[PDB]
């Protein structure tokens, strides 16, 4: 058939680009930049160079921290064994404090390395926010980047830090593992009575298979007219050319309605942004407000009701 | 009791209500971001008047693009360029009937072979360079063996005839990578191909073309300078060569089944 | 030749793949009858 | 309505089937022989779910529910009122994904642009063909597919679910779920991006290619590039796609324990 | 001696990414010790001296992991 | 008998060091795959305690049942 | 108990019973029992939390073991 | 017995560095992978308690018994 | 015996500080997963209460016991 | 060639006699401080 | 091509036949002593 | 072809001292052996 521009089929380099300069003041770039010819048949060969300063390097020792104290943890569960380590990774985790210690401090090996980690993880996140919103705005950028970040920061603090304190225990919250982690998912949903009776969480999986769909959508339309020069947006916006032409018309014949090359970044915007923020407000008002969604849904009008033709006889009350 | 009521109204309730009206508006105001490029649009009316719209929302107020190195302010929603001359008839009355190009098809610019009218300045760098350029005037950029360099081979076009030879890669040095081939034609004129419609074969050291004929090569649109493209060049580029793509061979057009 | 090989390049190269193939299976058949002698498993 | 610059590319030609016929614009829609399909398609499979919904209890948008037929018909054919209807809309539902999909390709034909858009929308119409005819097909009968209906079909997810044990631990589900976080994180920060860098601080220019790798070098020390991050966004929602059908595909065919129990493969190699 | 020439180490380190790190690392540090401590048996917060000041429960058991969530505030588990 | 003459041309199309390499790696990984498959069978080596057991010989070693006996009271 | 359970438990067993058979089985130690789970083994100043293992009797998962 | 003469040519054609530095490297991982899979099986000699069991020894010091046996009081 | 002549020419093809850093960063590793496969074992040497258990030293000081006294 | 910071010898030397001076000080703070927490709590 | 000669390459497989035997050596010697402390078949 | 700009005279030097010191870190590794040996025999 005809070239799909999925790979890059002659590769070309020049001397490293060290980058935009930046304000007066400001710390050197570290790192000598490498080239990999299997990261360029795909995309950009460059590796490096990198920007360590003030929020940065703190955050990186607050991870680094968290990171030795959960790994060690781990494998303090298996008695020292790095072969029992390797042989059941999935199954390990440090687990939170039990919950009838409430809001306290637990002592160290009942609950308190958990934390531990949570603090430094938490710490280590909002140093990154600020490393990321200077980043941007140095160059002289919108900070664009740094709201959707704020708001996956929040749905991490939501489940984690601020439903365990307005429910009274730490013991609410998530453990660090693989199948422990899921192991809480779908304990949490049992107790409340069924997550998908809970509106704001059918929401959120709207908007995470709208994501795919938009995403799919996009990467599509400018994969298609990448031969006449669509991969460059900043001149289809500033200057629009032929590329930004088709690509509209496409979406007009075939749906009714379309967007432009600059307002299609917008859309993708919000809707990675209402995912999480519905998540955000179906997990703060489980078990504090609501303690059944099953139930919920039936007084509001939602859940179908099935033909019963038997009865069954409920032994509490025999 | 199983599923006692206590009372109907509660906060979920609320925020979902919220949640609605939360959405719903922001709907509105990307839906008049959409409506800066290509409008007010044109209806057309019972007999023929055409009137300019603008829909539902309306059009935004306008907006201004600063480009770097003087390179002027871009209002938008703003005024446009004019089209240039496109020739065209209608085949069936009424007003959303199709049209038939009128002379020679490749020779045209209607249809797959359409383009926009740009500005005559090239792209630039961030240092104020031209950004697409022949690797002869980048002297620092080197073609990764591990690679077959294509310079040297041919363009075969799409019914097996040979279109000419390849004699420079334009490259592009904001993000390297290769972008055009030159190739001198059969009747001696350095014309380009965009690498995105090029099936480049090392061993057969051959480069395939299906877009146009062999003979097709001779017409392309040629450039005023060769050391740098300007934005309107690529279009026309580009746009000969997509017209190919239904109108090369007489039965592109012509419904498969 | 797409290989760059001519015709005498290939006809060692075949030589030396062929001694070098049927020392691996001699080797093979040696371990698969100590095998059989200690734990034979048809 | 047409826009400003429109009318030069509405030619005739680049069609399937059909021809010269159904080659005209309806609005800004384009119709075509697969238009008149789809339309018909989409109208007749709605009204019959609307009756479907009028022999039922309750006219309730959340408690319609249209059922597929019981297991002992098998491959069989169910009478209208206990699975037949089922049948008829789940034929009108592929006739109208299929001429959406030929719809797309006759379009970008026009155009002169390349067939990315329906080819990626092939992914969803093979996830919904597993659910409705391939696992059915390989376990027996049309009455393990999902009925119709808001909120009902949310119960045959989760009883499905149920039906071994813990549905998470189930590799290819793992695979999927992958993919769809990293896609969302991805038009995160794509979306980001390009609004960051044509509308920059107040009383500034507008920025180039160099700042849009210089940002993402400075904070992660590795940027993709501009035509990169359009494949990587196709990769990732097909991947979400494929293996989603693969661990449909996978679960009652091909295994029929705990998915816990599948795991257990790991743990027990000879080499620790 | 044999440490005359130490102070050229700043000629090939750079001062201020020291200094960078040093006062990020020592304030990590503390906070990490501070709750460490706050984790045995050394804790001054709970500890019930000089004087318990809450309202604590009057017959708190050890605390295992199948529990449930607390009706009041306590903090004397011992 | 002299049906196999050309064999040899085989490396005029075929490159040599690829297919060598190609080779090499598909033993090592068949190699690994046959014993990590033997030994999940009755057939396996390791475990069978043949010719004793070292671990119950260590179980029952006179020190450690002194020792075991010490404890139990 | 085999006695007691057969003639007190009918709304569970019921009028199909138990008799050795169904636990021994032919041996005198029957196959499937259960003892109380200390866990593996892990530090001397670590209590069990009981779960995060890999968990034999509660279907391979990482729920609480016993 | 002149089959192999020309074996040497082999380096003529295959990149001595890589060739070195992929062995050394495949034999590294080898050597973890092999006492990895001996210590998990019968012949493990850590844990055999052979020639003493040192954490049983520990238990039964006439020190910690006396201290355990005055905290049953 | 004088098979191995020419082994210093190791370095004209070798890198020496790659070699250099690799064999450091590999004895580092090596030497932490070694120390942690015995503690792991019967050989462990921190929690063998040899030579002495030392939190039962504590349950069983005399200030200890008459404090646990007089609670109960 | 070499990896520099910039500064001079001069500079280097100054540097150096702050940075020690300052790190004296913040130890005998530490010293302080645990002696104050001996007193009160000892953990030995 | 590796842009060694055959001399080269002679030099070469000598030292690497004579590292390669001697490896193998000590790796005998190693299992002789493991079957003496250890046996397994 | 691959070569990393030592002469002769470079490599047998950086050879030298390499020997010595891998000599000398074995025997630091044995001591530590005889000593674990004489602690706690595990064989
Ligand atoms: C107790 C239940 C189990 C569970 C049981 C199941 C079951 C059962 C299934 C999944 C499936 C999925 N699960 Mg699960 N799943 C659970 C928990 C999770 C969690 C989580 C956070 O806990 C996540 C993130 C997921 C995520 C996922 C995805 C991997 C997958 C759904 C995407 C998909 O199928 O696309 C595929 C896309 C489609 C099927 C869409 C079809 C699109 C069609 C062609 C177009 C329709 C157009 C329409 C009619 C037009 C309307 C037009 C209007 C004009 C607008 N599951 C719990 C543990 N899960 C599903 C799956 O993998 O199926 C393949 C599935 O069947
Ligand atoms: C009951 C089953 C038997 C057993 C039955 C068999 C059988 C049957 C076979 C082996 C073979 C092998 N066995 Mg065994 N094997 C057992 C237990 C073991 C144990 C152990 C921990 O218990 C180990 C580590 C091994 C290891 C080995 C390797 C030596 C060899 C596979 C090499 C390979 O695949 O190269 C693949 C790599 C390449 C081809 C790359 C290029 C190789 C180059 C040319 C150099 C490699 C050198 C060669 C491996 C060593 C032989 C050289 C001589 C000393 C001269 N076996 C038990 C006791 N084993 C195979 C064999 O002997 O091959 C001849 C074989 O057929
Ligand atoms: C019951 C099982 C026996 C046992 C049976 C065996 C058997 C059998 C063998 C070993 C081999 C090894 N054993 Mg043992 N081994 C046991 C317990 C141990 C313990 C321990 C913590 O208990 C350790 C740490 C070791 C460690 C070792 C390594 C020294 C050696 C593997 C090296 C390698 O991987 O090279 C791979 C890496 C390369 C080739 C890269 C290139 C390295 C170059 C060439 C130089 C490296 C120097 C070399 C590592 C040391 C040689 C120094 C002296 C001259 C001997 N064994 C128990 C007691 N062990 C193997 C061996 O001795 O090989 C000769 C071997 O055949
Ligand atoms: C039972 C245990 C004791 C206890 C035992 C100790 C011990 C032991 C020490 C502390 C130290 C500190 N304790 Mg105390 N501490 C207790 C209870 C508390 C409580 C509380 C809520 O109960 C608080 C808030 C504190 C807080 C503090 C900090 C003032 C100080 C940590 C400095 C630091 O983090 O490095 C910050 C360091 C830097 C940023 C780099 C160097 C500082 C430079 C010169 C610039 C920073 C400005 C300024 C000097 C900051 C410190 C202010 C004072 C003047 C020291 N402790 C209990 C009662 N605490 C440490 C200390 O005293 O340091 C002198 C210390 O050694
Ligand atoms: C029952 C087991 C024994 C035990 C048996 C052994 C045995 C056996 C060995 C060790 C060795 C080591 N043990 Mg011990 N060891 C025990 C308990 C400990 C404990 C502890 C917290 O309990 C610690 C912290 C250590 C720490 C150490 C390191 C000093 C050394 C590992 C070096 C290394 O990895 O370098 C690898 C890194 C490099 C080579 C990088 C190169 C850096 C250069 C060369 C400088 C490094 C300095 C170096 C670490 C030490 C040299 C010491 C000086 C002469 C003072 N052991 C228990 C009691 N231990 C090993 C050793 O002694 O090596 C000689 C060793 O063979
Ligand atoms: C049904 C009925 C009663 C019919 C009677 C009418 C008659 C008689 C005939 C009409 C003729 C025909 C054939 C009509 C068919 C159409 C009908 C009826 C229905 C289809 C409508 C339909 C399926 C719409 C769904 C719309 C939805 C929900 C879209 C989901 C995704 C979404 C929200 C997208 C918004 C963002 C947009 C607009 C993305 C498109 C878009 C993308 C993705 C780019 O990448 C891009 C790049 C550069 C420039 C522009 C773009 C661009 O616009
Ligand atoms: C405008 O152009 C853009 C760039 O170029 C300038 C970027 O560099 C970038 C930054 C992007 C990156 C640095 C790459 C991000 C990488 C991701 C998300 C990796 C995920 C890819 C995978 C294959 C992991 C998935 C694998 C399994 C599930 C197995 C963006 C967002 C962009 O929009
Ligand atoms: C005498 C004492 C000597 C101390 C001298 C050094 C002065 C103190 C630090 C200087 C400083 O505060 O600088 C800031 C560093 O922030 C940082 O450490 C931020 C990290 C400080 C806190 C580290 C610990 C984190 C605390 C908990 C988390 C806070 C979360 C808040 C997030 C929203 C900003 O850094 P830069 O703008 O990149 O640097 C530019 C020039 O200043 C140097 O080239
Ligand atoms: C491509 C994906 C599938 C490929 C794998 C096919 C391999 C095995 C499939 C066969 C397994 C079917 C299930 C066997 C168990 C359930 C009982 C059953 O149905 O198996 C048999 C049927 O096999 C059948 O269809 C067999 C029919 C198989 C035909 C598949 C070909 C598909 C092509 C159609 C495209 C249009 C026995 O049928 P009966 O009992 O007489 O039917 C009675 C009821 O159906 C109706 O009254
Ligand atoms: C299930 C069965 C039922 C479902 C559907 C059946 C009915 C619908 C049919 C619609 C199918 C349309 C597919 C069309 C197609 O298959 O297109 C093909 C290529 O598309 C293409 O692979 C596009 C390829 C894009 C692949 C994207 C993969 C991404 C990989 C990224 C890898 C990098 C990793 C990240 C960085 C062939 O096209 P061309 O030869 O270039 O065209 C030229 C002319 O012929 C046009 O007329
Ligand atoms: C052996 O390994 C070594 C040591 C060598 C290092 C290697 C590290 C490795 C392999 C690590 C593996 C890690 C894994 C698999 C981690 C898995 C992590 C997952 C999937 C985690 C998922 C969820 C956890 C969540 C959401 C936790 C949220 C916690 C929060 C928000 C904590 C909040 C606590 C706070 C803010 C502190 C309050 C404390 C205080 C003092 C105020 O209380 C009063
Ligand atoms: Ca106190
Ligand atoms: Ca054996
Ligand atoms: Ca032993
Ligand atoms: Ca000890
Ligand atoms: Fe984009
Ligand atoms: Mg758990």
């Amino acid at each position: 058939p005809e070239y799909q521009n999925i790979f890059n089929k002659v590769q070309v380099r020049e001397p490293a680009y060290p980058g935009v300069e930046l304000p007066k003041g400001s710390l050197p770039r570290v790192g000598k930049p490498i080239f990999s010819y299997w990261l360029g048949k795909i995309g950009d060969a460059q590796i490096g160079p990198l920007y360590l300063g003030g929020w940065g390097i703190a955050s990186l020792i607050s991870g680094f921290i968290a990171l030795e104290v959960i790994g060690l943890n781990m494998l303090a569960s298996v008695g020292w064994d790095p072969r029992l380590f390797l042989k059941e990774f999935f199954w390990l985790g440090l687990e939170p404090p039990p919950p009838a210690y409430g809001l306290s401090i637990p002592p160290l090996a009942e609950g308190g390395w958990w934390l531990i980690a949570g603090l430094f993880l938490t710490m280590s996140l909002l140093l990154w926010w600020v490393r990321v919103y200077k980043r941007a705005k140095d160059l002289g950028m919108g900070t664009h980047l740094s709201w959707a970040f704020a708001v996956a920061i929040l749905f991490f603090l939501t489940l984690g830090f601020i439903r365990p304190v307005l429910m009274g225990s730490w013991g609410e919250a998530p453990p660090f593992g693989i199948f422990p982690h899921l192991d809480w998912t779908a304990a949490i949903s049992i107790r409340y009575g069924n997550f998908y009776y809970n509106p704001f969480h059918g929401l959120s999986i709207a908007f995470m298979y709208g994501s795919a769909v938009l995403f799919a959508m996009h990467g599509g339309t400018i994969l298609a007219v990448s031969r006449y020069g669509g991969d460059r947006e900043i001149d289809q916006i500033t200057d629009r050319g032929t590329a930004a032409e088709r690509a509209m018309l496409f979406w007009r014949w075939c749906m009714g309605f379309n967007a432009s090359m600059e307002s299609i970044h917008r859309w993708a915007w919000w809707f990675a942004v209402f995912c999480i923020i519905n998540s955000i407000l179906g997990i703060i008002l489980t078990g504090t407000v609501v303690d059944n969604w099953y139930l919920w849904a039936v007084k509001h009008g939602v859940a179908p009701s099935y033909p019963s033709e038997l009865t069954i006889d409920n032994p509490y009350l025999t | 009791e199983f599923g006692y009521i206590t009372q109907y109204f509660d906060l979920a309730q609320v925020t979902l209500w919220a949640f609605w009206l939360s959405l719903l508006s922001v709907i509105f105001f990307n839906r008049r971001e959409d409506k800066r490029e290509g409008y007010p649009q044109e209806a057309v009316q019972i007999f023929g008047k055409t009137i300019l719209t603008e829909g539902f929302p309306f059009m935004p107020a306008p907006k201004t693009f600063k480009l770097p190195h003087n390179g002027g302010d871009v209002v938008k929603p703003g005024p446009e360029r004019p089209q240039y001359d496109f020739k065209l008839e209608q085949v069936d009355r009424f007003a959303g009937a199709a049209y038939r190009p009128v002379g020679n098809p490749m020779l045209a610019g209607v249809g797959p072979g359409a383009y926009a009218v740009r500005a005559n300045k090239p792209d630039l760098t961030n240092a104020g360079d031209p950004r697409i350029v022949p690797m002869r005037v980048a002297k620092h950029f080197a073609v990764v063996d591990k690679d077959p360099d294509p310079r040297g081979m041919t363009v075969i076009g799409a019914d097996g005839q040979v279109g000419g030879k390849v004699t420079e890669i334009w490259v592009d040095r904001a993000e390297p990578q290769v972008r055009y081939l030159e190739l001198e034609a059969g009747n001696k004129k350095k014309v380009l191909v965009p690498i995105a419609l090029c099936v480049i074969k090392g061993q057969k050291r051959e480069v395939k073309v299906r877009s146009i004929n062999g003979i097709h090569f001779n017409d392309v649109p040629t450039l005023s300078n060769y050391d740098q493209i300007t934005l309107a060049e690529e279009d026309k580029v580009s746009a000969y060569y997509g017209a190919g793509t239904l109108y090369a061979t007489p039965n592109r057009a012509e419904s498969v089944l | 030749s797409t290989t760059g090989l001519t015709e005498a390049e290939s006809k060692e190269f075949h030589g030396i793949f062929m001694a070098s193939m049927t020392l691996w299976f001699g080797l093979v058949v040696l371990a698969h009858i100590l095998s059989w002698l200690y734990r034979p498993w048809l | 309505a047409l826009l400003n610059f429109e009318k030069k590319y509405r030619v005739r030609g680049g069609t399937l089937v059909g021809g010269d016929l159904f080659d005209f614009w309806v609005g800004p829609f384009y119709v075509g022989f697969f238009g008149v399909s789809a339309v018909f398609f989409a109208t007749l499979g709605t009204m019959l779910i609307l009756f479907g919904a009028a022999i039922g209890p309750t006219l309730n948008i959340w408690q319609i529910s249209i059922a597929p037929p019981d297991l002992s018909v098998g491959l069989g054919f169910a009478p209208i009122r206990e699975g037949g209807l089922w049948q008829v809309i789940t034929i009108c539902a592929v006739g109208a994904f299929v001429s959406w999909a030929l719809r797309q390709v006759e379009i970008a034909r026009k155009l002169g642009m390349g067939l990315h858009v329906p080819f990626a929308f092939s992914f969803a119409i093979l996830a919904y063909l597993t659910l409705v005819f391939f696992r059915p097909v390989l376990l027996g009968a049309w009455g393990h597919a999902f009925p119709y209906g808001l909120f009902s079909h949310l119960d045959w997810v989760s009883n499905v679910g149920y039906q071994t044990l813990h549905f998470h631990y189930n590799p290819a589900h793992m695979l999927a779920i992958s993919f769809f976080f990293i896609n969302t994180l991805a038009l995160a920060m794509h979306g980001s991006l390009i609004l960051s860098v044509v509308n920059p601080q107040k009383g500034e220019e507008v920025k180039t290619a160099e700042h849009e790798n210089t940002v993402f070098r400075d904070i992660v020390g590795y940027s993709i590039g501009a035509l990169a991050i359009h494949r990587l966004g196709l990769f990732l929602a097909i991947n979400a796609a494929f293996w989603s059908a693969v661990c449909m595909i996978l679960t009652g065919p091909f295994w029929t324990r705990g998915w816990p129990e599948w795991w257990m493969w790991w743990p027990n190699l000879p080499i620790w | 001696d044999n440490f005359t020439g130490t102070y050229k180490m700043w000629m090939f380190i750079d001062p201020r990414r020291a200094l960078l790190f040093i006062a990020s690392f020592q304030i990590l540090l503390g906070i990490l010790i501070h709750m460490i401590v706050l984790g045995s048996d050394l804790n001054w917060h709970s500890d019930g001296i000089p004087k318990f000041y809450f309202p604590n429960a009057a017959e708190a058991s050890a605390p295992i992991d199948m529990s449930p969530i607390p009706s009041a505030r306590n903090f004397k588990f011992d | 008998a002299k049906s196999f003459d050309g064999m040899h041309k085989l490396w005029m199309i075929m490159n040599p060091v690829s297919t060598l390499w190609a080779i090499f790696i598909f033993q090592i990984f068949l190699g690994l795959l046959i014993h990590m498959v033997v030994l999940s069978s009755d057939l396996n080596w390791h475990d069978d305690q043949i010719p004793v057991g070292y671990q119950l010989q260590g179980e029952t070693l006179p020190v450690n049942l002194e020792m075991k006996a010490a404890l139990k009271d | 108990m085999t006695r007691d359970t057969n003639s007190n438990w009918t709304g569970h067993v019921a009028d199909t019973g138990v008799t050795c058979y169904t636990c021994h089985r032919g041996k005198p130690v029957p196959e499937h029992v259960w003892t109380t789970d200390p866990g593996p083994d892990i530090p001397s100043v670590f209590p069990s939390n009981g779960q995060n293992t890999i968990g034999y009797n509660v279907a391979y998962t990482a729920l609480p073991f016993d």
